[PDB]
C-alpha cells in the first residue's frame, strides 16, 4: 500500500506535469503559427505592391 | 502675331501657376502607413476572452 501510495502520487504528479507542459506548448505552437500566417499575408501584400 | 502668342502664353502660364501652386502646396497627404512585421515572438497572454 505505502509502495502503491508513493507510486500513485508520483505517477499523478508526472501526469499533471506532462499535461501542463503539452498544453502550454500547444499555446506556443498556436502563437508561432499565427506569426507565420500573418507574416505570409504581409508577403502577399508586398508581392501585389511590387508587381 | 507676337502679341497674340504672348497673351496666349501668359494665360496658359497663369493657369499653370495657379494649378502648380496648390500642386506643390499640399503634396504631403501621401504620407501613410506601411504595416511591417516583427514576428511577435513575445505574446504570452491568457485565455480570458469575455469581451469577444
Amino acid at each position: 500500500l505505502k509502495d502503491a501510495q508513493e507510486k500513485l502520487e508520483l505517477a499523478e504528479k508526472k501526469a499533471t506535469d506532462a499535461e501542463a507542459d503539452v498544453a502550454s506548448l500547444n499555446r506556443r505552437i498556436q502563437l508561432v503559427e499565427e506569426e507565420l500566417d500573418r507574416a505570409q499575408e504581409r508577403l502577399a501584400t508586398a508581392l501585389q505592391k511590387l508587381e | 502675331l507676337g502679341t497674340r502668342a504672348k497673351e496666349s502664353l501668359d494665360l496658359r502660364a497663369h493657369l499653370k501657376q495657379v494649378k502648380k501652386e496648390d500642386i506643390e502646396k499640399e503634396n504631403r497627404e501621401v504620407g501613410d502607413w506601411r504595416k511591417n512585421i516583427d514576428a511577435l515572438s513575445g505574446m504570452e497572454g491568457r485565455k480570458k476572452k469575455f469581451e469577444g
